[PDB]
């Protein structure tokens, strides 16, 4: 599996700063490349984190799984240490995707089919953001 | 440098060309080649679209904290349809 | 500091930015570039209040807090036809449809 943490056993202290209005779900890619969820950060908050050099993290909205950025990119890798800052922020979503997020947040999934919209938008709504998918995406880009 | 985007209900939105060009659809519609009509997008939607362009261009490639792009429930469906058509 | 504006007259709306320290007159120059009408033929407003040419946009109430990219502040615009200025008129945007029952 191409996207995985290296088992370095080299401690690296990190601050996860949630500079977003979302409840943030930190996700650690284990040594097999499996996403592992860690405790959620409410909006505006931070946590000091013990991780290790060569470990891979990404960050998502804990409720909807929408993609978040970290230091303006997709993946955060602790470096050699002073704690390293991981600034978690909203991406500039496409307007299409932001509209999808709002519609998803207002309509129960069983009622998407009752929206007066073209078929292809029902499907776009149903295709919820998904970590394992994003990871297949990122894996193929290599 | 500026282009005009006209809503279904006749409102005329004048935005920088570089802002408009974040719609691929609009980029193609510009090829009065500095004016484009949208007979399916009303003003309450096209105004929001233009706000999104400003938003996109200000905050794309910024390390500053990025604020939420707000969308009232009442326009979400139409804005979705417009966003989809405009490819933005 | 950039401030983000909609300059609005009748059914016309310009989206532009300007500096907080720039002047009402300097904005009329921007409008002139776009709508081909000179400063002395333009009145600019915030709400119903006429804005003085020599005042900064900041002094007129346009700031980073109130004039954001995703939520721009409105500037009213009124043209002089020959003799005298028309009243400030801004056509509202269209109304959205009633909220679908499934969005409650």
């Amino acid at each position: 599996p191409v996207l995985r943490s290296v088992n370095s056993r080299e401690p690296s202290q990190v601050i996860f700063c949630n500079r977003s209005p979302r409840v943030v779900l930190p996700v650690w890619l284990n040594f097999d490349g499996e996403p592992q969820p860690y405790p959620t950060l409410p909006p505006g908050t931070g946590r000091r984190i013990h991780s290790y050099r060569g470990h891979l993290w990404l960050f998502r909205d804990a409720g909807t799984h929408d993609g978040l950025l970290v230091n303006q990119t997709e993946l955060f890798v602790p470096s050699l240490n002073q704690p390293i800052f991981a600034n978690i922020t909203l991406p500039v979503y496409t307007l299409k995707e932001r509209c999808l997020q709002v519609v998803r947040s207002l309509v129960k999934p069983e009622n998407y089919r009752r929206l007066d919209i073209v078929r292809s938008l029902y499907e776009d709504l149903e295709d919820h953001p998904n970590v394992q998918k994003d990871l297949e995406r990122l894996t193929q880009e290599r | 440098m500026y282009v005009k985007l006209i809503s279904s209900d006749g409102h005329e939105f004048i935005v920088k060309r570089e802002h408009a060009l974040t719609s691929g659809t609009i980029k193609a519609m510009l090829s009065e080649t500095n004016e484009v009509n949208f007979r399916e997008i009303p003003s309450h939607v096209l105004s929001k679209v233009c706000m999104y362009f400003t938003y996109k261009v200000r905050y794309t490639n910024s390390s500053t904290e990025i604020p939420e792009f707000p969308i009232a429930p009442e326009i979400a469906l139409e804005l979705l349809m417009a966003a989809n058509f405009l490819d933005c | 500091m950039d401030v983000f504006l909609m300059i609005r007259r009748h059914k016309t709306t310009i989206f532009t930015d300007a500096k907080e320290s720039s002047t009402v007159f300097e904005l009329k120059r921007i409008v002139e570039g776009i709508l081909k009408r000179p400063p002395d033929e333009q009145r600019l407003y915030k709400d119903d209040q006429l804005l003085d040419d020599g005042k900064t946009l900041g002094e007129c109430g346009f700031t980073s807090q109130t004039a954001r990219p995703q939520a721009p502040a409105t500037v009213g615009l009124a043209f002089r036809a020959d003799d005298t200025f028309e009243a400030l008129c801004i056509e509202p945007f269209s109304s959205p449809p009633e909220l679908p029952d499934v969005m409650k």
